[PDB]
DNA sequence: TTTTTTTATGTACTCGTAGTGTCTGC
DNA sequence: GCAGACACTACGAGTACATA
């Protein structure tokens, strides 16, 4: 029997709505991709929209007794029929052969709809590894290694982030072959060791997701796509079918030439030669001596930037050059107060990191003229 | 509408193909040489049903997991199809690379994915070698499949990186009783029609089907006008159409068995036809027969082949040259090395 | 799981050292001369036919090039270099699909990045496959690269169709032509390769496979997979036969008897035969060309015939006892321009018919 | 030598004076004069065919114009700019791979910054290579610069095809075509690369790789650097004749003498040596029409045979005395459709035996008999 | 730099008065007849071929009309706008390169500096180079400001492709069109500036400079220029005639009028020429089939020699008239026979050369 | 007095929109 | 803050041109 009784107040579902329509039907792609399935079950609706890669799902409670069941419905018609009702709507919608009947007092509209066995949804599956990450922590796990995905590039499986779960540690990797970025966290729970390889699109989309430390987020991870649940949404992303390289193989193993110095002085100088760097090219050469670096740059109109900073030096004179926009971009988000870099060799790579704290590390590979 | 009709003389390839698929062994990428609408869409839609389906049984889908449920939908994250575009004639390369992006990212439902091509013959150069390497060494799970007119007509790079599979026409008698139960016409033109389809009965039903035989009973009316008298030129009205490659086709199988009947021999394609095939061979001299034939094989080939040509121009110039060509003292081609 | 999708032969059997590579002697000696001499190029171009091994040939370079063990000719293939490598997560190794990435956004990001030093391996290679579907502009953009590159950045280029590229980018590059593969050198791999996997074979369905793969490896190792998928797992002559397409009978030597006769009703009725027999018409015409070449090949030296198979090659000494070698010469000529355009026609045996009426024309009363 | 990690015949061996360029003459005494006359220009076009040295004469005249001393057409070789001219990175020439920056939005920022006075030197050299690859917004930008420069801004342009050029640009500028070099420019130049670097090699060697790179030096070099891969170090005839697929004439001498003595029996011995050598087929063809194209070079003018062919030149003149016009036409006629056939022929042996039966059976003067009537 | 003849002929040789200006009176005589009567336009657009005068007759214009002796066609040049204009930089004539300011975002500035008065002359001048650059935004922007021009500012536009612009900016513009200079007229120029120069000269050289010039003075000059070059500071026959042969790219026609001739050793010569400069064949090839093609249209009818091909008009109209139809459908046919067969040939070089050889078989001399 | 154009892919260019970094009196 | 303001950067669309 038709029976679809959904009865909502408005207020608690535009939100919502918003939420999972995001990327909603604008895409002439598949008339089935442009709608939302709306189901009931465990006493609450679930609005789902996908677009044959990304799922998002709202899981809104219920008001009065439903009726279980799903249906499809355009997503832009219901988007813009409870987005001017005045303030507060009860939003009755009911089943009339292949028509969604939306009622809220002297409010009546109709929706063709489109039978849920048609909508491609994802049903339970056996999770690889589950996560119950706190909001902070995969918050700055992202954020200090998401400027490090490759944008773009021929090697597809660098075309995302690389979790890695080990032990009690969960950790996330993101390189583009140039620059790499690692940042490991513990989680108090034994984990099978795992590997990941989320793309660029869909750790973007996790990360606007997530907000405020009063919502755990629960993260489920299997074999062909990765799950977030931040509160009462659901966020579902495809895996990447590549073999994130080896990083620890990565990291040089004999950094013999330690510096430490100020996180604010390295990157307040960094700017400052970067002012008059090439545009294109924005790569500074960098002497260390005893107690002192000199870094130095130039432009095709040879407007050299030269300056000094007072460092702690332990190694042999020597000459790197690197890029800027890596390096004030690992600065930036190493947040600290006291950097330390690890170099060893005027053509190897260089190691930068927290000198308070061992939960980051990043990679800088120099520039061979 | 058109869709999986499935028919006999597939069941013995399909039981054996699945077969392939059903030991694990088989080949990503199964390049079907059938004639068109023979009957290799239909088999490839059910192999692709077979391959998606997460629980299947024997040699069909179970029909009930949710991925026999969203392939009948006809919306599937694991079921790419490379049709071309509506309005247009070809497969662009935007849209192989489109295809081959995605299968980067692994298949949704947990399966495996399956990549279909309506026809090879009608890739772009830019679109077949964009979809040289993906066919070589696709990633884990990955199916391919691909439907030809004829193999060797498709590039040479893309053919050799893919197991070929032939299905054979029925032979003429089955195919023959299988139009009869499906068709009740003559015996003789029934026939005909099977020989015009290169045997392969699904051609000939749709000829019978569409108003493509009302056109071919037209232009036999036309030639048997204009034969005696040489106003080819007439056959325009018959000859210019949508389909005008089809129909210079039934014009250039007329001249065959005109050729064949001079020659004697036993078998014509236009068996349905005697009296405009016995005009054209008393009419006509065989050696001017085969310059006209020779001609019209020519326009049909440079009609389908570059897109965009104009129907009209080539059409009245093919009858014009036609009609010089049956006055005496004219020089006639020779095929060229 | 060891990528189970592997099971097809040509992904498989790739080889994996200089000396797993059948034939291609020439360029395998250049190649591990330059490795270990040390006269190291930064522009390789391994260029030829279809099916003979030009990418695997590159990756085998990558390979001893990216090795731990050195710059050494013969890559151990157990370093963890050599292991990335294989595995295809190699960050050093860049495979660009060049008919797919031709656009030229692409080759100007690539070639600003060139400066940068490699992650593990000694060199950065770039393998381009299929260079000659890049856009012009993005071959243009190649030039100053290929010219002086930094010392830590190889190119890799492999096409199918050297003549293609711009002059300006073969100028720069190293060609190496890819031998075709000989019809002993398919065959004795197939041998191996199927005997390696424990499959049952016959040397004379190997000689098939060999003769009809027109020179590929590819092609052999996708008709070798095609007949065991046809045969229930063994390679038996008579399935590649009625698979490939083969005259056993001799209905080839009657055809050509009965065109060189002008017989068009013998013509005709042999090829209504053949086609009631589902006979491959391109494999008819190769037969027919086969058999009019060993005919001027005996008209021109007695003996030296097709002594293989006594029994046609009688009749054919009677052929090449009556028939002038002007006729054999323009028969073979319309014969060839039939198969050169049997693509382009509405039905093969339509082509085939409008072959053999050409045959005849020429000599219709006679 | 001192070959440090051999880094490429075709870089290691790079022109820096101009007297190294291996005689570019038309262009390279107008340069000269130019600079020793002052007469320089602020806009000129190199042009020509790949591998002939344009970008080599932009980075000679960059050197003449930067040096230390008075302008000069002779560089020193000590002096700062030209050292850091041969290294790069130099301050005042600009390597602009226009290739790179075929966008108008690059070209006005070049133009931007165009008035800045050079930081050394005299003129700050505009080195545009492949110009033909701007855009025809960027050339119009370049049009009013190349018009009326700063005083202190050189112009440097190379390209392959000057006719791509909008053809005001071709005004703005002078144009020098650098002409693809003679077999024997490139052949001395080999043999000094060769003995500079100490590597056996010999004439016939150099003379086939002179031949088979058809006129640029580059390819020439590459060629070179090749054979030296093939043999052990080593260059002769031998590793190279292998190496460019192909057969030092004589064997295909012998097999059109064969062709035009109706000597089938010896056209068969010498085509089952060549498959025993396992040459290319579409080889043998080639070589052949080759030598019957020289031939026909032969009976058009006597002066028609280099020094390369000269190892047979007695035996060649001969086949021009006694083949007359039409039947080496018909020769080179029936060989080339017997190659256009060839790609269609049941075996690649097959079609080049069909082809040297037909050109014997259509022979005029000894035509294959009929057999009986 | 260093030593006063740095300066280069197309920049020192720059007209200040309309009597240096030359070959265009249609022009300057409609310019000072509209100073000296007072009619004027709100705007002037010139066109023409380049390197014909348009920017320096607008200069002209420009200093002119911002004389302080009054609007007048003739400028003294002594007093300091006049000076101002060519020396240095003058306030109220602004100099805009509109292939350099393409974007909208320029034209709306310079449109909004036609409001405010002009500082030192009357009338304020925009000089706007390579007008028919400018995007359809700021072309629309220009409408909208010449709709209503104020009676202080007058446009002068210059550019080489007048078909690009607006019809409507046509409209409201009085074009004037330069034609091509003369063979004399730049003849006449160069000995001028040759003589003034204190280099020395050759009448035959002279000559040839001024056909290579094809019309545009500036391309004179700059042979002019690269000829002292070519040499010690002297104009020599020798030295012009081997640096125009050098530059020379007529291989087609000259080629075709050797054949024709039938002179093999010049065809032979004009095909190594060719080869040097590294000439597509194929392109050789097409090339002179159109000019075949285009001679039988002249014999035809002689209205088939558009301005097209004025450079060769009479080489092309002599080797119509003195050559017989039946030779030019043969040579024809025989080129095009053999640009079907060039591609199957030993090289692209020896084709072309066996084609040539085939044509000059026929009607050849003792 | 109303009538006429082939495609497929790529490369620039110029403009509005659109989304976001950042930072100054708000 | 801050959000607005402003700056700036990216994407799409519409147009134009080139090439085979
Ligand atoms: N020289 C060779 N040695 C061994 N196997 C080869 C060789 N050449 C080709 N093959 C076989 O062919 C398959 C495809 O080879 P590939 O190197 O991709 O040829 P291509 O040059 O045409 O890209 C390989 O997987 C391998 O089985
Ligand atoms: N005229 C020449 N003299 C000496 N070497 C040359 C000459 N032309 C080319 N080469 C060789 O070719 C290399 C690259 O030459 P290049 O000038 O880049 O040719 P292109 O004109 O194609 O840019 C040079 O390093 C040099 O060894
Ligand atoms: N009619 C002419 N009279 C004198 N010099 C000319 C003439 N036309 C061109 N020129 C020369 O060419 C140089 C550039 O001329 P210009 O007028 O800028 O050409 P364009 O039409 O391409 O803008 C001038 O400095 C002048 O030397
Ligand atoms: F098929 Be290969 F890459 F030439
Ligand atoms: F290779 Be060159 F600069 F044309
Ligand atoms: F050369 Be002009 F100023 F267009
Ligand atoms: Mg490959
Ligand atoms: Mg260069
Ligand atoms: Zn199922
Ligand atoms: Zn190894
Ligand atoms: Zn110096
Ligand atoms: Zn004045």
């Amino acid at each position: 029997g038709p029976h679809m009784k959904f009865t909502v107040e408005r207020e608690h579902l535009l939100k919502p709505l918003q939420q999972v329509s995001g990327p909603l039907g604008g895409r002439p792609t598949l008339p089935i991709l442009g709608n939302l399935l709306l189901q009931v079950a465990d006493g609450t609706l679930s609005l789902t929209g996908t677009d044959l890669e990304m799922e998002m799902v709202a899981r809104v409670a219920l008001v009065q007794p439903h009726e279980p069941g799903a249906t499809t419905v355009p997503a832009r018609k219901f988007f813009d029929i409870c987005r001017g009702l005045p303030e507060g709507a009860e939003i009755a919608v009911q089943l009339e052969g292949e028509r969604m009947l939306v009622r809220s007092g002297r409010s009546r509209f109709s929706l063709s709809t489109l039978p849920a066995a048609d909508f491609p949804n994802l049903d339970d599956w056996q999770s690889e590894v589950e996560f119950t990450l706190p909001q902070a922590t995969m918050k700055r796990l992202i954020e200090a290694t998401q400027f490090s995905m490759a944008h773009q590039d021929v090697r597809y499986y660098l075309n995302g982030m690389l979790f890695e779960t080990e032990g009690e540690e969960l950790r996330t990797v993101a390189t583009d072959g140039h620059r790499l970025a690692v940042c490991s966290m513990p989680i108090g729970q034994s984990l099978p060791s795992h590997s990941v390889i989320v793309p660029r699109k869909g750790v973007i989309e996790l990360m606007r997701m997530l907000d405020g430390g009063d919502n755990p987020l629960r993260v489920q991870i299997g074999s062909n796509n990765i799950r977030a649940h931040v509160g009462d949404f659901i966020f579902t992303s495809k895996l990447v079918d590549g073999r994130f390289p080896d990083y620890r193989r990565v990291l040089p193993k004999n950094p013999d030439k330690h510096l430490e110095a100020g996180c604010d002085l390295l990157k307040q100088a960094f700017a400052r030669a970067a002012i008059l760097s090439n545009e294109k090219f924005r790569g500074v050469r960098l002497y260390v001596s005893e107690n002192q670096l000199k870094i130095t740059a130039n432009n095709p109109e040879q407007e050299e930037a030269e300056e000094i900073l007072d460092v702690t030096y332990s190694g042999a004179e020597m000459e790197i050059g690197f890029n800027v926009s890596y390096v004030l971009d690992v600065l930036n988000a190493l947040k600290c107060e006291n950097v330390r870099m690890m170099l060893t060799d005027s053509v190897s790579s260089v190691q930068i990191e927290d000198a308070a704290s061992q939960s980051a590390a990043y990679v800088v590979m120099p520039m061979r003229l | 509408g058109p869709h999986m009709r499935w028919y006999p003389w597939l069941r013995p390839d399909f039981e054996k193909l699945v077969a392939s698929y059903q030991a694990g062994r088989g080949h990503h990428a199964l390049l079907i040489q059938a004639l068109p609408g023979m009957g290799d869409d239909a088999l490839i839609y059910a192999l692709s049903r077979y391959l998606l389906c997460q629980q299947p049984q024997g040699h069909k889908s179970c029909g009930h997991c949710r991925g026999c449920q969203l392939m009948q939908a006809g919306t599937h994250p694991d079921y790419y199809t490379l049709a071309p575009e509506k309005g247009k004639n070809t497969l662009g390369v935007d849209a192989v690379r489109e295809v081959t992006e995605k299968l980067n990212e692994h298949a949704r439902l947990g399966g495996a994915k399956v990549v279909w091509v309506t026809d090879a013959a009608l890739l772009t150069d830019a679109a077949a070698n964009a979809l040289l390497k993906t066919l070589e060494e696709p990633p884990a799970e990955t199916w391919f499949f691909l439907a030809t007119r004829e193999p060797e007509r498709l590039l040479a790079t893309l053919r050799s990186r893919c197991r070929l599979h032939y299905l054979a026409p029925p032979p003429e008698q089955y195919a023959v009783t299988w139009l009869s139960r499906e068709v009740t016409m003559s015996q003789d033109a029934l026939l005909a029609a099977l020989r015009l389809s290169a045997g392969s009965p699904g051609a000939a039903l749709a000829l019978f089907q569409g108003d493509n035989w009302q056109a071919r009973e037209t232009l036999c009316q036309a030639l048997a006008y204009s034969v005696p008298s040489g106003d080819w030129y007439s056959l325009l009205a018959a000859l210019n159409h949508e389909q005008a490659p089809a129909r210079l086709h039934w014009l250039a199988t007329l001249l065959m068995d005109a050729l064949k009947r001079h020659h004697g021999a036993a078998q014509v394609t236009n068996v349905d036809v005697p009296g405009l095939v016995a005009e054209l061979a008393n009419h006509l001299s065989p050696s001017r027969l085969q310059a006209i034939l020779g001609d019209v094989c020519h326009i049909r080939e440079q009609l389908m082949s570059v897109t965009g040509i104009n129907r009209e121009l080539l059409i009245t110039d093919l009858l014009l040259r036609i009609e010089h060509y049956l006055q005496p003292g004219v020089v006639l081609p020779v095929p060229h090395l | 799981g060891p990528h189970m999708s592997y099971q097809v032969l040509a992904r498989k059997w790739r080889p994996q050292t200089f000396a797993d590579v059948v034939g291609q002697e020439h360029v395998l000696t250049a190649l591990a001369n330059g490795l270990s001499l040390g006269r190291i190029h930064h522009a390789y171009l391994f260029s030829g036919t279809r099916g003979v091994g030009k990418t695997s040939i590159a990756r085998l370079l990558a390979k001893g090039l990216n090795c731990e063990t050195g710059i050494t000719a013969t890559p151990c293939g157990v370093c963890d270099n050599c292991r990335e490598i294989e595995q295809g997560r190699f960050v050093d190794l860049i495979e660009i699909d060049a008919a797919s990435r031709t656009k030229v956004e692409d080759t100007r990001d690539l070639l600003d990045n060139v400066q940068y030093a490699p992650a593990r391996g000694r060199f950065k290679v770039y393998l381009i496959d299929e260079v000659h579907m890049l856009s012009r502009h993005s071959f243009n953009a190649l030039l100053k690269t290929l010219e002086e590159p930094p010392e830590h950045v190889k190119f890799l280029l492999a096409t199918t169709d050297p003549q293609k590229l711009p002059v300006t980018i073969l100028s720069r590059c190293l060609q190496f032509h890819l031998k075709a593969l000989d019809v002993e050198q398919i065959r004795h791999q197939l041998e191996h390769i199927l005997n390696e996997e424990h499959i049952a074979h016959e040397p004379r369905a190997l000689q098939l496979l060999a003769r009809a793969a027109e020179g590929s490896l590819r092609d052999a190792l996708s008709l070798t997979d095609q007949a065991i998928a046809s045969g229930d797992g063994q390679v038996s002559t008579q399935a590649v036969s009625a698979m490939l397409g083969t005259l056993d009978d001799d209905q080839a030597l009657s055809l050509v008897e009965a065109m060189v006769e002008a017989n068009g009703e013998r013509v005709m009725a042999l090829i209504n035969e053949a086609a009631a027999r589902g006979i491959e018409w391109e494999a008819l015409l190769v037969e027919m060309l086969g058999l009019l070449h060993r005919i001027a090949m005996v008209q021109l030296s007695p003996a030296a015939l097709g002594n293989d198979m006594a029994a046609i090659e009688l009749r054919m000494r009677e052929l090449a006892r009556t028939i002038p070698p002007t006729d054999i010469q323009l028969y073979y000529q319309t014969l060839l321009i039939g198969r050169k355009e049997l693509p382009y026609a509405p039905d093969r045996r339509m082509g085939v018919e409008m072959t053999l009426l050409r045959a005849l024309a020429f000599h219709p009363r006679m």
